[PDB]
This record gives C-alpha cells, structure tokens and sequence, in this order.
C-alpha cells in the first residue's frame, strides 16, 4: 500500500 | 434551500458524522447547480471519509482468511458490498451531474472530478476479483488519463490538483497495474516538473503532495 | 449462525472499528437467554459504549455550535443547527433504551443472587446509560432518568461494598461514574467529592492485595478529584 | 465534562 492524496 | 444543506454538511463534518455529511453534499449536487471551491472540498471530504471507513474495516478482515472461515468471508463481502455502494453513488454524481455540467474551459473542476472518478474506481479495484476487476481498472485508467492530459496542458505543475492527480495516478499504476516503472516515471516527472517551477508557489498543500511523491518514489 | 460465530463476529467488528455490528452481534448473544462471560460482558460493554459515545461527542459538538448561534441571533441558521441536534438526540436515545431493555429483561434478571460481580456490572451499566440520557434530557423527561440513574447507582453501590473488595476494578469503576453522576448531573460537588475520596482511600490501603485497570481507574479518580478541587 | 470509566 502506497501513499495517496489526503 | 440549498444554502441550508451546505450548512448541514459543515455541521455534520464538525460532528464527524460523514455518512450524514455526504448525504447533504449528495442532495446539494442533485440540484444540478455547479459547486464552488469549498463545496467541491466538502463533497470530496465527505465521500473519501465514508470510503475510508469501509476500506479500513475491509483491510483488517480480508487479511484474516488470507465454519469459522466462512463468517470471516461473509463479513468481508458485506463490508465489500457497502464499499461498492458508496463508490457507485459518488460515481453517479460525477457522471450524471458534476462532470456532465462542466464547461469546456473549466479545467480545474474537470481535472478535480476526473481525479475523483479515477480514485473511487481504484478503491473498487482494491476489493475486486474476476470479471468486475478488469472493468473498473480500465475506467479508472480512462478517468485518470483524461485528467492527466488536461492538467499537463493547462495547469501549473505546482497546482495541488495537478500534483494530487500525479500521485494518485502513480499509485494506480503501482498497486492496481503492477507497472512499477510507469508509476515511477509519472511520479518523478510531475515532481520534477514542480521543482523546475518551484518559484510559482497556499504553498503548504503543494509542498505536502510533493513530499508524498518523493516518499513513494523512494519506496519504489 | 451459532453462538460462538456471533461472538467471533463481535470481536471482528471491534478491530474493524464497526461498533454498530459489534453491538448487534453481542445483542444477538444476549437474546439467547443465557449468561454472559467476562469477555462477552465486556464485548457488549465496549460495543455500546462506543456507539452511544459517538453520538455523545457529536451531540456535544452540535450543542456548542447551537449556543454560539443562539448568542449571535441567526434564527435562520439555528433551526437547521437545532434540527440536527434533535436527530442525534433521538439516535442517542434509541441506543440507550436498546441497552436498558437488554439489562432489565436479560442481564440483570438472569443473575443469581450469589452472583454479585455481574449484578454490579449490569447495574452500573443501568446507571451509566440512564445518566447518558440525562445528559441530553430536559424538563419533565429529565427528572425521570436522573431518578433511574440514582436508583441503579445506589443499589449497585450497596451491593459493591458488601461482596467486593476495595481494589476490584468494577467496584472502583462504579464509584468513579457515581461521583460523576453526583457532580455533572445532580450538581452536588460535596457528595461527589466524598464518594470519590472514599473510593480512593479504601483502595490505597488494600493495594498489595490487587492492577493495570484498578490503578488507572484510581488515577481517573484523583484526576476528577483535583478538577473538582 | 468529567472523567468516567472506560
């Protein structure tokens, strides 16, 4: 799982 | 009263009742009038928090099974059904009201909704198997790509929508498409596009998304 | 669906933070007309403590905004604010009567008299949720639930000093919530500080007969004690 | 507010 926009 | 229900969503968000909040922004959208900047945020904040609840509870249950193994499976599906119900609801607002009523030269609203469109199709794919997966991945790709072409053509590389679009699209390539290089390329290109134009910077929004791109770039 | 699969479903909704399903899964375990164990008792307790607690935090947020709008005189904006407050209130009450109905009919009624731990537990639950209704009640309806919270807390306190040692985290837990009921609901600080101080001193002497729970509840006691002093 | 039991 990567980092998406908040 | 449209002014009435916008306050309802501001109230619901303060009480962090996001199921109640998204229903107000849903109601507001179906009056067929455009949304302002703050109204787009409310709708985006409302539905991302509801999906975030399903997709968080889904990741602690799906990791279990991966007579006792059935109820684990059936509980996974019921949270899965609720997750798809929220996506298809906001996708209906995008197709039938929001993206549809957009002007030709309203790029920010266009990229914003199309980025949202690709997001919730990506949330669908995270729980998708079989024939339904291949369908929602392509639509996510179709929505992400169109917003990418508009953002790269008419919006500054430092725009937090054009940055936020690059980070969600690169996550889609890495997690759903398993294309680590194209995910790296798209992330690195926009992140360098923004550094090439760092002098153009409400800079805190753009800076935080530029760091998530480097965080993801290092972990890839 | 068997009884242990329901208990499995309750502990799954807990890690999934879906405390509504965790509440319904434990309500389905209670309505089997059979006693509840320590873990299943707390499963029901944590489930409904979170469900009503979500509404409490929401209600207190809307109530604060309502008082600000009342001061400003915006009578067009306030009727939406207040309509939302009643919605959360009616949701908050529906959960509480659902909890109370499962105590008088199933959990308090099924206890044997020599079972004193489960009775004080379920009676403190009765006092807790009647206090939760009294938090948002007003006027005629309030005086009823404040009496019911008093009746449940008083009986449970009398049972607790009889057959429970001072360092028992259930005996200490009711003494805490009882003094909270004396101060936040009845507006009686001296009766609230006396109940809190007595519980803390009774447990400070029997401390080596006790631990992570009791000392924490006792920490909340002296914390409440300082705030009221 | 005051502090109650968890």
């Amino acid at each position: 799982r990567s980092l998406s926009a908040p | 009263d449209r002014e009435q229900l916008v306050q309802k969503a501001r109230l619901a968000e303060q009480a962090e009742r996001y199921d109640d909040m998204a229903a107000a922004m849903k109601n507001v959208t179906e009056l067929n009038e455009p949304l302002s900047n703050e109204e787009r945020n409310l709708l985006s904040v409302a539905y991302k928090n509801v999906v975030g609840a399903r997709r968080s509870s889904w990741r602690v249950i799906s990791s279990i099974e991966q007579k006792k193994i059935e109820m684990v499976r059936a509980y996974r599906e019921k949270i899965e059904k609720e997750l798809e119900a929220v996506c298809q609801d906001v996708l209906s607002l995008l197709d039938n009201y929001l993206i549809k009523n957009c002007s030709e030269t309203q790029y920010e609203s266009k990229v914003f909704y199309l980025k949202m469109k690709g997001d919730y199709y990506r949330y669908l794919a995270e729980v998708a198997t079989g024939e339904k997966r291949a369908t929602v991945v392509e639509s996510s790709e179709k929505a992400y790509s169109e917003a990418h072409e508009i953002s790269k053509e008419h919006m500054q590389p430092t725009h937090p929508i054009r940055l936020g679009l690059a980070l969600n699209y690169s996550v889609f390539y890495y997690e759903i498409q398993n294309a680590p290089e194209q995910a790296c390329h798209l992330a690195k290109t926009a992140f360098d596009d923004a550094i090439a134009e760092l002098d153009t910077l409400s800079y805190k929004d753009s800076t935080l998304i530029m760091q998530l791109l480097r965080d993801n770039l290092t972990l890839w």
